[PDB]
């Protein structure tokens, strides 16, 4: 589907862009796709103002899709993101986490299963510890462990938490091979710089696009015909103008002026990064105000307007090395009564 | 022709099938 394919993508800049705000010089990982398919469960309980203030904020355009095609869509994408060969490993999940005497209406249930492939987890809030054990122990194994504290605080009045993970583990098609990777420079910017190990590959052809008008250097290296990787390489403090350009139409222009490329030697730093956010003022930001108020409608849950979200949260971590690239994600949404 | 990731840079890991972003990055410090 086209149209969910073009709001997430717009989604995931607009986060981007508001990541880099909160501290315009860290390091930034995320996934996007893991956000975007949790508040769309989400939006699955959701009716009216609150309903159309996360969907348009996912930058959907109901004109164009109703809210049953973007659950569809959202149904077929993650049956696609379930998928292991020799070379990939994808895994995605969604579950919900309830206090167990919540009466949920049967509806919400069926079509969290059946559309997000979420089940339902009896947990007591009221003993947090064990309920963030729970909804950690989850992640953690979807994640194949490379997302182990999710949840740190958890308010015990707590009624629901939904949960979205992401596991990516790919082999690189062309290898790095360790023999070639020495420490180098890595110039954290202009007049400051540290060692770091750097991978290298030599006399390769590669898609390659130089942007001269945005400065910047783009390729892409691949693990599989489908998943690949796009670095974008801006030169030296061309990062934040870069950065000023980025959209779904500069991306696409990046990759419709790929063109294989003979390359004498790419250099890429071995690295393991991880970072973890709230998103709510970056939600807010995004237009997805009702669901954080009293006004909150979230009773297609349990048939009253009796729910209102209290904290997103969002831990990602990306592992790149010779053989290739392992990156995982998830992301809460933390749900009390009112 | 040589490419130095040897200052800030940006990781996009996308799907052509389903034509997503799985994750983004920005690279300031790799240590
Ligand atoms: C995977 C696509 C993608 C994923 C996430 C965000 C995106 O913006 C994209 C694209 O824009 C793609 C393209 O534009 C293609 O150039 C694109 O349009 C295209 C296509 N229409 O099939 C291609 O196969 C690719 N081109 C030959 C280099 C490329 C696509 O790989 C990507």
């Amino acid at each position: 589907d086209r149209g969910l394919a073009s709001a997430n993508v717009d989604f995931a800049f607009s986060l981007y862009k508001q990541l880099v705000l909160k501290a315009p010089d860290k390091n930034v990982i995320f996934s996007p796709l893991s956000i975007s398919t949790a508040l769309a469960f989400l939006s699955l309980g959701a009716h009216n103002t609150t309903l159309t203030e996360i969907l348009k904020g996912l930058k959907f355009n109901l004109t164009e899709t109703s809210e049953a095609e973007i659950h569809q869509s959202f149904q077929h994408l993650l049956r696609t993101l379930n998928q292991s060969s020799d070379e990939l490993q994808l895994s995605m999940g969604n579950a919900m986490f309830v206090k167990e005497q919540l009466s949920l209406l049967d509806r919400f249930t069926e079509d969290a299963k059946r559309l997000y492939g979420s089940e339902a987890f009896a947990t007591d809030f009221q003993d947090s510890a064990a309920a963030k054990k729970l909804i950690n122990d989850y992640v953690k194994n979807g994640t194949r462990g490379k997302i182990t504290d999710l949840i740190k605080d958890l308010d015990s009045q707590t009624m629901m938490v939904l949960v979205n993970y992401i596991f990516f583990k790919a082999k690189f098609e062309m290898p790095f091979d360790p023999q070639d990777t020495h420490q180098s420079r890595f110039y954290l910017s202009k007049k400051k710089y540290v060692m770091v190990p750097m991978m290298s590959l030599h006399h390769l052809t590669i898609p390659y696009f130089r942007d001269e008008e945005l400065s910047c250097t783009v390729v892409q290296l691949n693990y599989t015909g489908n998943a690949s990787a796009l670095f974008i390489l801006p030169d030296q403090d061309k990062m934040e103008e870069v950065e000023a350009m980025l959209s779904q139409e500069t991306l696409a222009r990046f990759f419709d002026s790929l063109e294989f490329r003979e390359i004498g030697e790419l250099y890429l730093p071995k690295f393991s990064i991880s970072r973890d956010y709230n998103l709510n003022d970056i939600l807010l930001q995004l237009g997805i105000e009702e669901a954080f108020t009293s006004k909150a409608d979230l009773s297609g849950i349990t048939g009253a307007r009796n729910l209102a979200v209290s904290q997103v949260v969002h831990k990602a971590v990306l592992d790149v090395f010779e053989e290739g690239t392992e990156a995982s994600a998830a992301t809460a949404l933390e749900v009390l009564f009112q | 022709t040589i490419v130095r990731f040897n200052r800030p840079f940006l990781m996009i890991i996308v799907d052509h099938f389903t034509w997503s972003i799985f994750f983004m990055s920005k690279v300031t410090n790799p240590k």
